[PDB]
């Protein structure tokens, strides 16, 4: 929890130990909160059972800076390298149905959290 | 890319934007010695019917999305699409 | 051969190649000037970028994740923002050089 921090945020792993809230903070509606994860994902970030289900859709470093709307934003709160893209998930793969499954499970999870 | 136009012409994009308010759909000929013409389509929907046209003369169909003022409007663009 | 979003573009392998020409549409890429389009990550100050990139579980941590369905198919989306450290002795030049990037297809 002490080590795993120290890491500027994009470069944090989130696991059981050191979980998506302390990594992430919570998820929420505000502009630079996250929202994706439900409770068990949140609480054990990389250890989730289905993480490289997940994972296989986030970008490698080259891509994130190929596909992107890549920007820059200068505020009071700071100076941010804001992005947004759209990844196509393939359907004529034979776990489409179980993607679509899986991700939908954790997208604003947090809006029907008991 | 991600503009379809299913014909039957039934114009529809994903929505890729921040808090959308509405979107503008301009259209007109590829080239053309005239100026696109442009109409209003709800935040709500992500389709809508192209009818008139020509065959055989090329279009270009453009989806605007107006938005709130976010991180992202200093980023955002239109999306395109090509038919005849 | 892979897909796309796993691509790593190299001297081989161009940044137009894998991730398209750079443009002004919302699902187009708008970073980099000639160089690096041409060298990827084999690019001279490519940690100097790369070191902004999420890893996965902070791609899914902190970006805001959709998911959208039409006829091309079914898009996941993703919308974040990473704050620079404005205390790092290398702030502006961490600056300068992701603003040399941004919107450069512009002026080519």
């Amino acid at each position: 929890a002490a080590e795993a921090s120290k890491k500027p945020r994009q470069k944090r792993t989130a696991t059981k130990a050191y979980n998506v809230t302390q990594a992430f903070g919570r998820r929420g509606p505000e502009q630079t909160q996250g929202n994706f994860g439900d409770q068990e994902l949140i609480r054990q970030g990389t250890d989730y059972k289905h993480w490289p289900q997940i994972a296989q859709f986030a970008p490698s470093a080259s891509a994130f800076f190929g596909m992107s709307r890549i920007g820059m934003e200068v505020t009071p709160s700071g100076t941010w390298l804001t992005y947004t893209g759209a990844i196509k998930l393939d359907d004529k793969d034979p776990n489409f149905k179980d993607q679509v499954i899986l991700l939908n499970k954790h997208i604003d999870a947090y809006k029907t959290f008991p | 890319e991600v503009v379809v136009a299913t014909p039957t012409h039934l114009i529809s994009w994903p929505n890729l934007w921040y808090k959308v308010r509405y979107y503008r759909i301009t259209y007109g000929e590829t080239g053309g010695n005239s100026p696109v013409q442009e109409f209003t389509v709800p935040g709500s929907k992500s389709t809508a019917t192209i009818s008139g046209l020509k065959p055989g003369v090329d279009y270009t169909i453009t989806v605007y999305a107006v938005t709130k003022r976010s991180f992202w409007s200093n980023s955002a663009g239109p999306i395109s699409i090509n038919y005849r």
